[PDB]
RNA sequence: AGUAGUAACAAGAGGG
RNA sequence: ACCUCUGCUUCUGC
């Protein structure tokens, strides 16, 4: 219509003063007046509520209440008066006016609510189908992550979701610039149909769009999974010191669980390799586990996902797999060749140092995809030369790019314009660097060089542009044709310790290869294994092994007297020895068997705190060593942590005050001068003496001998009295 | 500055700056440090806005009488179980007040009870009711123009508080706070039905918390505290010429599980036009009690106590008479305190929150629900007192119940003091736990540090008292040590 | 005999893990009650002592004399002291230019994209802020626009392109002018002509007022409020402090609780790492005395200058204004003074300004001696205020100069037998210490306390402590080999929040649910707080259940609601209706909750979009409540909640009836009516602010008359419409000719 | 008087 | 003595 809002302008502008505000009041400048105001902000609204809702009319209503409702009510009340509210031309009113409209005003019908307020009423949804599990009583560590809080966005960033709304409610006002994305289109058209001849007010239509298209994340601590639909019901499925099992309503992103299926078949693989049967054992946890109750057996049966891990099982369990992996959207096969790992330092086009894996040695890559496919050369940090194909240039220009990246060249290392997130979490590299130079190719292809190649004429050309060129091109960047027999999955055997071959015998996978990264599951992963550990995690890993030690102590410690390698070598052990890196497991089995040698021979020096702190890292067949050791390393998301041998350590300490060994934070309960287990070969005889000598190091009582005692800087700026052992203690 | 290069600028002037400035670490031993000192002066007093242990109630069993709920109805109803009544005297007086004003104010108000009819009650404005509520007490406004040459025109009395010092009463109110009576508090609104295991496991661990904290005494306080406020701010905000009677009422339930309403006295607010959240409405409270405060006048400093009655007690070998006393004040509060009082039941989560916390934080080692273990197998398994013996313990139970007075008596004696001797002493406490940890602490000046918890110790009973209690903490934690 | 004492819980139980019951806010805090003029006074004198060794001068254009401790002498003891030196505040920023290679450059570059992007409405966001066209505090949006049309008038007007870097060239182009003038309401309207210094006066004033219900302190404090001459000048320095905090590991600023307490333990472990075994140690925690009144305006003149070298001139000059400004700031000394006499039963009210040539006998001896000590700094009723930075608003950029100093401690910098890292937030710091012996920790301590010292930073010694690594403190939360939960700094927020029946119920119920995930709040106490705080909403809101016999102003209706409802179990509580929460379903909004069991008529009036009640403005504020923590600034909280008649706003203060300014609210009546019928054409303008030079009105025909064109040639609308419309464009039109 | 506590309230402002 | 208005609005920053 229209046609009363200009009847109202036609009044407005007869006034003098609205007609000198509507003609010297740009529309920028209208953003100020528009909040122009005397009143303020209230500072305490508590106070001031209940001050107020003692009194008559502490409500502010639209002058037009007074038409539309009585003055009063059956019971004698006034619901409205003309007093108008300082500002405006509201009035005051009572709050029995609100309870009239509620019992007695005007029906109106609510057809659009649940779809306007999808974003809510999918949490009731999720709720009501929701099953609950039993609720088990532990001490887990919640890591502070962020994590998405808000399921069924669109992953749009905020000005796609701006654009995406303009075009839904406000169509006419979009102004020059219109949808480029066919997620955006098919979206718009979705919410179009949704909301047609829709009567609530565009300000909440638009306000829940873009709470509901726009991924938002929050910074909490959470121990299980990650997923969105579990992040919503924390408060309700994680306690300080229990868990309530429970699963959402509703269907699984296809993200989600092939996500956490990559990181339950990296577990797996990573829990059997320290197995004495790694096959038996993996097969044993395949057929055991499940993610969200699927049987883990059956989403390994019907996932497309190839990945090293992922493939050990299917291998494992008799699937075939395409021996390829994903990166940045695309199936990578490698034809020829293969490379190394290297961890190496690199100063990038930021000017930073960013020390993450680097590839090197020759690999031929055949590269599938969603409209495109290429013949990727790489030797090391090298594009030996990438001829691309597709439908559109558009789909030849996505690959052109992430094969650029992937290449690792020193030619986008310098040619980027940080390495962690603001918590100052690592994050993914070569993931990163494709993403950035995703929306600004610019400085890269213009820094990659040209090529001038022959007439051969077939195989044209890309420039530092995009535009097409015939006997040049970028360096090494070739636009040909070629690429049904990618995707044939192969029928593979793998032996028992998990290598895996083609049935002419040839090495597809090795566990080693298997990425280290400790991911966190997105949806639950129930490993149902007296293999694994109830409550799942690396640091639960920790705080599980030695609450366990504490709890069975009696029976350990007995053992640890009368049958000592039966001891080291119990299963309880294993999932620690997958935190011990992998060089270090011989030497600190050694080291650790020798201390309990020297304990168990130098009568009265028992220290069952001493036992208990280094009795995990007994568990793995000793190598003779000379080296003395202050710590051990453990790896724990990532990152070195590093348990004293001597005493108390961040990771391990006993606390005199409340009696209790306390692993990461967590209490696990609890169970002469002369120390037998810190040096093998030594006694720690008490505190230091000046008439015995200066002090030594650690590693220069090398050359000491029985009977003679030095001063040793021991440890954390402690200094002891030293005796090299007369006898000796074997293993 | 944009051709500045560093060369050695932060070494030359560290090497031309005294030594004097440095930050020279003590090392930190709890067992030679002193306790704090409390200031000296005259006993602290009462400053509760009603009556704690020494409160009196009238009640009726399960009140039917015409218009229960209505204030003023079941005040009458109380009211009359009581037939002790006697010629009002003067016993114990307001050295400072009107004293004679005080008892006609009784007289009055009795009177007009007497004779009301409505639901509400409006005193008349006599000259003893006008001078027990400040009538006209704010000096009259005018501009500095027309008065800059009066002799004794001076800037407001703006000097550090009067100092008192720490009485008995106030610990032994605090002894009494923590206490079961034989009386529920508090009623609790519905929740959703429970369909969550965790929901279960809730409401079983929530009942344990209310059969400890709802019989406590501190949650009668907090019902009084609550109904006071509500009533005085709904009255100030609507009332704000009337010198409105406001009955002190809480209503309980007997451990038999019958409802029972109680009026400890009355209050009377004055004329309310509270602008700022601090401007104070003045009242008067009249609150019935059997204590005779001449055993302990300190106490009771701004109360002026009258004898209204006597009270029969009868074992039926002998029958007594027990004085009836009325406890007599004009008090202040704002809306700002008002508020806070509205709030008082946020003192139950203080406590069980913590409570639940020490319950989980055992469950967690235990890998089950320690909840039951802990309510019912009575182990004396928290140090929550001191005898003449020695250091006493506790249970769960009584651990919920101290927890709770202490956070309810935070909020009754709410003050900067307490603020600044709070958050100060922290800091001692914390250095102390590092020496226990055995974290090796040191401070940089300790003096400073006591001096700024001393300075926040000047008048205030509650703080008094838990200065007190932390020096205790400080001698029972060195006789655990050397 | 025994006595309840509630410490001795602590014989047994470590503090950290009953840190909560030494944290008394079930109380009412702390208030000030008449003026802040005695705290101001106290500040101004305190910021001067700290430097006093300094030179003063007398500015030009101001006349205030102006006291400069930078390159001063070097502090010779322990108090608070102002005496920063340049060369040693360039050495700390040049040695983190150093450690993050390009991050200068980068914040700088991101500057540079928001200055040319800022449009001068962002303005429009903060809270009281001084107003220099009536001497007088206002609401910001007011304060840009009485800024705004007093320069228009006096022929400012860059600020026309809607941009904020041309309403800043207008702000430094308007101390030109010989003669300001604006318009008082005499006690009517009539106006003045301020004289060059008084505008220059008023354009760097800071006014004064006491900070109320602060927590863990006996004394109360004075703050102060900038105007808006300066206010776009430190958004943008600040903004560059932000790009570069964001990139420092060692700033807690700008992160939230969360996030800062994954930072600090990523400190802890990248510290314990790059450590050796044999080393010691040690963590300070660590609180800065007189943060605020050490710091100085030049020190941050020369901080923004080196960040900024290299870059543009026109970019670093802009940067430049705000040191600048709080170089040659002046204070607002407050409400004055009451005084009363006891023979003659008065009061009355002297001014601030009253201060500058008032008799002395009126005031206590602690008062006429502040006075007498201010009388040389006032300068048309202001005080000078040259050092310090009593208003505080660089909060990035003190941090940026704590993290400096931080940085410093690397072992390949120092080449010590010690070393130290930490986490810097404004004037809480923690500062970890490593070394081989106690006596290098002693000596790293010293180190690090005396550079700060260099540079104007004072470690408060009474405040601070040191204990082995391990456990801390750092802005209220406690670390024992782990954060734990400190449940009572968020008792506050368990309450009726008081915004309206709506937003209340969702704000409740997500308070409960975030302290069961972050502050360990256990779900018996959760299951209690849903109770409580039903109760207190019922009470608060009188919306009692509606079968129950509570007299109020409300019972009768919400009766009668009560007996017409079939279906009870639908009605919202502040309906009457029951609680449906329990610990599964708070994060469920009411009415969504309740949906399927509401009477279709109900539910259809409670969700009628016709309602007068809800007052929607914004996309952008929507679903939005301001809470006030117990600690630290008042916060911006989301709610989830549907819109409905319960969405109702309280009404508005109305003391400005009696007073000078009540024409104010007849011009906020228009401005909305303009606003309001502007949206009719651009519903889009209540989503994102609409752009253009166009008058409100041209923008508004011209959408009219391609509306009317597509509505008939859609069938929407007849020719006998279509020509009213166009006839009505064409009169008012002509009308407004 | 009382509240309070470094300065305030104990009604203010306006009209007549 | 009456009449009228006001209850966060001369005072709450980052
Ligand atoms: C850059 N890449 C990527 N890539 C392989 O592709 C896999 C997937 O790449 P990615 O994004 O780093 O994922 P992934 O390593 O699984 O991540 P994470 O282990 O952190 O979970 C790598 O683990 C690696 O095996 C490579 N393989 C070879 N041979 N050469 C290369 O240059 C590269
Ligand atoms: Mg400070």
């Amino acid at each position: 219509s229209g046609m009363e809002r200009i009847k109202e302008l036609m009044e407005m502008v007869k006034n003098s003063r609205m007609r000198e505000i509507l003609t010297t009041t740009s529309v920028d400048h209208m953003a100020v007046i528009k909040k122009y105001t005397s009143g303020r902000q209230e500072k305490n609204p508590a106070l001031r509520m209940k001050w107020m809702m003692a009194m008559k009319y502490p409500i502010s209503a639209s002058s037009r209440i007074r038409e539309m409702i009585p003055e009063k009510d059956e019971d004698g009340n006034t619901l409205w008066t003309n007093t108008k509210d300082a500002g405006s031309n509201r009035v005051l009113v009572s709050p029995n006016a609100v309870t009239w409209w509620n019992r007695a005003g005007p029906v109106s019908d609510v057809v659009h609510y649940p779809r306007v307020y999808k974003m809510y009423f999918d949490r009731l949804e999720r709720l009501t189908h929701g099953t609950f599990g039993p609720v088990k009583f532990y001490n887990q560590v919640k890591v502070r992550k962020r994590v998405d809080i808000n399921p069924g966005h669109k992953d749009l960033t905020s000005r796609e979701a701006q654009e995406v709304i303009m075009e839904v409610v406000f169509p006419n006002e979009v102004g020059a610039r219109t949808l480029s994305s066919d997620a955006q289109l098919t979206i718009t058209k979705e919410k179009k149909e949704e909301l047609k001849n829709c009567k609530i007010s565009p300000i909440m239509v638009a306000y829940m769009l873009e709470r509901e298209l726009v991924r938002r994340t929050r910074f909490l601590p959470i121990a299980g999974a990650t997923s969105s639909t579990y992040v919503e019901v924390l408060h309700l499925t994680q306690g300080t010191c229990w868990e309530q099992q429970y699963t959402p309503g509703g269907e699984a992103e296809n993200d989600d669980l092939d996500q956490t299926l990559i990181i339950a078949s990296r577990n797996i693989v990573r829990r059997s390799i320290v197995a004495i049967d790694p096959l038996a054992s993996l097969l044993s946890m395949c057929h055991t586990t499940s993610i969200s109750s699927e049987p883990l057996v059956e989403i390994l049966r019907s996932n497309p996902t190839d990945e090293q891990a992922v493939n050990i099982c299917k291998a494992a369990l008799g699937i075939r797999i395409n021996n390829s992996f994903s990166f940045g959207g695309y199936n990578f096969k490698r034809v020829k060749g293969s490379s190394q790992r290297t961890e190496k330092a690199v100063l990038t086009g930021n000017l930073q140092t960013l020390t993450m894996t680097i590839f090197e040695g020759y690999e031929e890559f055949n590269v599938s995809g969603k409209r495109a496919s290429a013949v990727l050369k790489k030797g090391a940090q090298r594009l030996i030369q990438a001829i691309i194909g597709g439908r559109t240039l558009e789909d030849i220009l996505n690959l052109m790019i992430t094969l650029m990246v992937f290449s690792q060249e020193e030619k986008m290392l310098k040619a980027v314009r940080n390495f962690v997130n603001r918590a100052n979490q690592r994050l993914n590299p070569m993931y990163q660097l494709l993403r950035h130079f995703q929306k600004d190719s610019s400085t890269l292809l213009k820094n990659w060089g040209t090529e001038e190649i022959d007439p051969i004429m077939g195989i044209a050309g890309i420039m530092p542009d995009g535009t097409i060129n015939k006997t040049q091109t970028l360096m090494g960047v070739r636009l040909s044709q070629g690429g049904y027999s990618f995707n044939e999955r192969i029928r593979v055997n793998i032996d028992k310790y998990l290598r895996v071959r083609n049935e002419k015998g040839e090495l597809l996978i090795s566990p080693e290869e298997v990425s280290e990264a400790q991911g966190q599951e997105k949806l639950p992963i129930n490993y149902n294994s007296s293999l694994m550990w109830e409550v799942n995690g690396p640091e639960s890993i920790l705080t599980n092994t030695y609450h366990w030690i504490i709890k069975n102590w009696e029976l350990l410690k007995t053992q640890w007297m009368t049958d000592p390698t039966v001891l080291y070598n119990r299963i309880e052990f294993e999932p620690f020895q997958t935190l011990i890196p992998k060089g270090n497991r011989a030497i600190y089995s050694g080291f650790t068997r020798t201390l309990f040698q020297q304990m168990r021979d130098v009568e009265g020096t028992f220290d069952s705190i001493q036992i208990i702190k280094l009795l995990p890292f007994s568990a793995h067949p000793p190598s003779l060593g000379r080296t003395q050791f202050s710590s051990f390393t453990l790896n724990i998301r990532g990152a070195p942590l590093r348990l004293l041998i001597r005493g108390n350590s961040q990771v391990f300490n006993y606390n005199q005050m409340e009696n209790v060994i306390i692993v990461l934070g967590k209490s696990v309960g609890s169970p002469s001068s002369i120390e037998s287990a810190v040096l093998r070969g030594f006694l720690i005889l008490g505190k230091a003496n000046s008439k015995y000598g200066p002090v030594l190091t650690i590693g220069e009582l090398d050359k000491l001998g029985r009977g003679e005692k030095a001063n040793v800087l021991i440890g954390q700026g402690d200094t002891v009295l030293v005796m090299k052992r007369k006898r000796d203690s074997s293993i | 500055v944009s051709s500045f290069k560093a060369n050695g600028n932060i070494e030359a002037k560290l090497g031309a700056m005294s030594e004097k400035v440095n930050a020279q670490i003590e090392s930190f031993d709890p067992r030679t440090i002193r306790e704090l000192e409390l200031p000296e002066g005259k006993f602290c007093t009462q400053r509760s806005k009603f009556l704690l242990m020494d409160a009196m109630k009238l009640s009726v069993l399960n009140p039917a009488h015409e218009g229960e709920g209505i204030p003023m109805k079941d005040a009458k109803a109380c009211l009359d179980t009581f037939w002790g009544w006697k010629k009002a005297t003067i016993i114990k007086k307001h050295e400072k007040g009107v004293n004679t004003n005080y008892l006609m104010i009784w007289e009055q108000l009795l009177e007009s009870i007497k004779e009301m009819e409505g639901k509400f009650l409006n005193l008349k404005k006599t000259n003893h009711l006008k001078w027990g509520l400040g009538e006209g007490q704010a000096p009259e406004k005018m501009d500095f123009e027309d008065c800059k040459e009066v002799p004794d025109l001076f800037q407001y009395k703006s000097e550090p508080p009067e100092k008192r010092k720490l009485a008995s009463w106030i610990q032994s109110e605090f002894n009494k706070a923590s206490e079961l009576t034989n009386s529920n508090w508090i009623e609790f609104d519905e929740l959703g039905n429970d369909v969550a295991p965790i929901e279960h496991i809730a409401s079983r661990r929530r009942n344990f918390f209310t059969a400890e904290v709802s019989q406590c005494r501190a949650s009668e306080y907090i019902m009084k505290a609550v109904y006071i406020n509500t009533a005085l701010l709904n009255s100030s905000c609507t009332a704000m010429e009337e010198y409105q009677v406001i009955p002190i009422i809480t209503k309980c339930r007997d451990t038999s599980g019958q409802r029972r309403t109680n009026l400890y006295g009355f209050i009377i607010k004055g004329r309310s036009h509270l602008r700022n959240d601090t401007d104070v409405v003045n009242f008067i409270s009249l609150e019935f009690s059997l204590t005779d405060p001449r055993n302990e006048i300190h106490k009771w400093e701004k109360y002026c106590v009258l004898e209204i009655g006597d009270m029969e007690i009868r074992t039926s070998i002998s029958t007594i008479m027990k004085p009836v006393y009325l406890y007599v004040r004009t008090n202040g509060t704002s809306k700002i305190k008002m508020k806070w009082g509205m709030e008082m039941r946020r003192c139950l989560l203080q406590s069980l929150q913590q409570v639940e916390s020490m319950i989980e934080a055992e469950s967690a080692v235990k890998e089950k629900d320690m909840t039951e273990p802990f309510f019912r197998n009575r182990e004396n398994d928290w140090p929550i007192g001191e005898s003449p013996q020695g250091i006493e313990k506790g249970t769960i139970g009584k651990v919920c119940r101290v927890l709770l007075a202490k956070s309810v008596f935070n909020s009754i004696y709410a003050s900067a003091q307490l603020e600044g001797f709070s958050a100060e002493s922290r800091k001692l406490l914390l250095l102390i736990q590092a020496f226990r940890d055995n974290l090796d602490p040191g401070t940089f000046d300790l003096k400073g540090l006591y001096e700024a918890i001393e300075e926040c110790i000047i008048n205030d009973p509650w703080v008094l008292l838990n200065a007190s209690w932390f020096n205790s903490f400080l001698k029972a934690v060195q006789l655990s040590m050397g | 005999g025994m006595d309840v004492n509630p410490m001795l819980i602590f014989l047994k139980v470590p503090v950290q893990n009953a840190i909560s019951t030494t944290f008394p806010y079930t109380g009412d805090p702390p208030y000030s009650h008449g003026t802040g003029t005695g705290y101001t006074m106290d500040t101004v004198i305190r910021t001067h002592d700290y430097s006093s060794r300094g030179i003063w001068k007398t500015n030009s254009e101001t006349g205030a004399q102006q006291l400069n401790p930078i390159d001063g002498p070097l502090p010779e003891d322990n108090e608070p002291s102002g005496y920063a030196q340049t060369d040693c505040v360039l050495e700390l920023i040049e040695g983190l230019d150093r450690s993050h290679p390009g991050l200068f450059e980068t914040a700088c570059q991101e500057t540079i994209d928001a200055i040319q992007q800022t449009r001068v409405d962002k303005l429009t966001q903060g809270r009281q802020t001084y107003d220099w066209t009536l001497n007088r505090n206002q609401p910001a949006a007011t304060a840009l626009a009485n800024t705004i049309e007093v320069f228009r008038k006096n022929g400012y007007k860059l600020n026309e392109s809607g941009r904020l870097i041309d309403f800043l060239k207008d702000v430094l182009l308007s101390f030109e002018n010989d003669s300001m003038e604006v318009t008082t309401h005499f006690q009517g309207k009539k106006r003045v002509k301020l004289t060059k210094k008084n505008y220059l006066i008023r354009a760097l004033t800071l006014n004064t007022m006491t900070k109320d219900a602060e927590r863990g302190k006996l004394k109360r404090r004075a703050i102060a409020t900038p105007g808006m001459q300066i206010r776009g000048f430190v958004y943008f320095v600040e903004l560059l402090a932000r790009n570069i905090c964001e990139r420092l590991e060692q700033s807690g600023l700008p992160v939230g609780g969360n996030e800062k307490k994954a930072k600090l333990a990523n400190v802890i472990k990248k510290m314990m790492a790059k450590s050796t075994d044999e080393e010691l140690s040690y963590t300070i925690t660590g609180d800065n005395t007189k943060w605020n009144e050490n710091q100085n305006p030049r020190i941050f003149l020369a901080m923004v200058l080196r960040i900024t070298a290299g870059q543009p001139e026109w970019f670093r000059d802009l940067l430049a204004v705000a040191p600048i400004m709080f170089s040659n700031k002046v204070a607002r000394l407050g409400r004055g003074y009451m005084f009363e006499s006891k023979s003659m039963h008065l009061r009355t009210q002297i001014s601030a300004e009253n201060l500058s040539d008032i008799n002395l006998r009126y005031f206590n001896e602690d008062t006429k001696k502040k006075i007498e000590k201010i009388r040389h700094l006032m300068v048309e009723g202001t005080a000078s205020l040259s050092p310090g930075m009593m208003m505080g608003m660089f909060n990035m950029l003190s941090t940026v100069l704590g993290v400096s100093v931080l940085n410093l401690g690397q072992r390949e910098i120092l080449k010590r037998t010690y070393w130290w890292d930490g986490l810097q937030s404004s004037d809480d710091f923690a500062l970890i210490i490593n070394g081989h012996f106690k006596e290098d920790i002693q000596q790293g301590v010293n180190h690090f306390y005396r550079t700060c010292k260099l540079v104007g930073i004072n470690m408060s010694q009474k405040k601070s402590y040191i204990n082995k690594t391990g456990t801390f403190e750092f802005t209220s939360f406690f670390y024992r080999y782990g954060f734990v939960a400190n449940f009572s700094m968020e008792l506050p927020s368990f309450g009726v929040a008081g915004n309206n029946e709506s937003a209340d119920m969702s704000i409740g119920t997500t308070v409960i649910k975030t302290n069961m995930i972050n502050n360990d709040l256990g779900p018996a106490t959760a299951q209690m707080a849903i109770q409580l705080f039903i109760k207190d909403y019922r009470y608060t809101y009188r919306c009692h259940r509606g079968d129950t016999n509570l007299e109020t102003r409300r019972t009768k209706s919400i009766k009668r609601l009560w007996t017409e409802t079939i279906s009870k179990a639908g009605l919202l509580v502040a309906d009457g209706g029951p609680n449906p929460y329990n610990l599964r379903n708070l994060h469920i909004p009411e009415v969504c909750l309740k949906w399927s069991l509401m009477d279709p008529d109900y539910r259809g009036r409670l969700c009628n979009p016709n309602n007068p009640f809800v007052h929607h403005m914004e996309v952008e504020s929507t679903n939005l409540a301001v809470v006030m923590p117990a600690h630290g600034p008042a916060k911006s909280l989301e709610y989830d909640a549907v819109a409905t008649t319960h969405s109702w706003t309280p009404k508005r203060n109305r003391s400005i009836l009696n007073t000078n300014q009540r024409g104010i609210l007849e011009d906020e009546r228009i401005y909305q009516k303009c606003c309001q019928v502007f949206e009719k054409f651009f519903p889009s303008s209540t989503y994102r602010r609409p752009i253009g030079m166009a008058s409100m009105l041209d923008a508004m025909l011209s959408r009219a008359r391609i509306d009317a064109r597509i509505d008939l040639e859609s069938g929407r609308i007849s020719s006998q419409d279509f020509s009213e419309i166009t006839n009505t464009c064409k009169a008012i039109e002509a009308l407004k000719r």
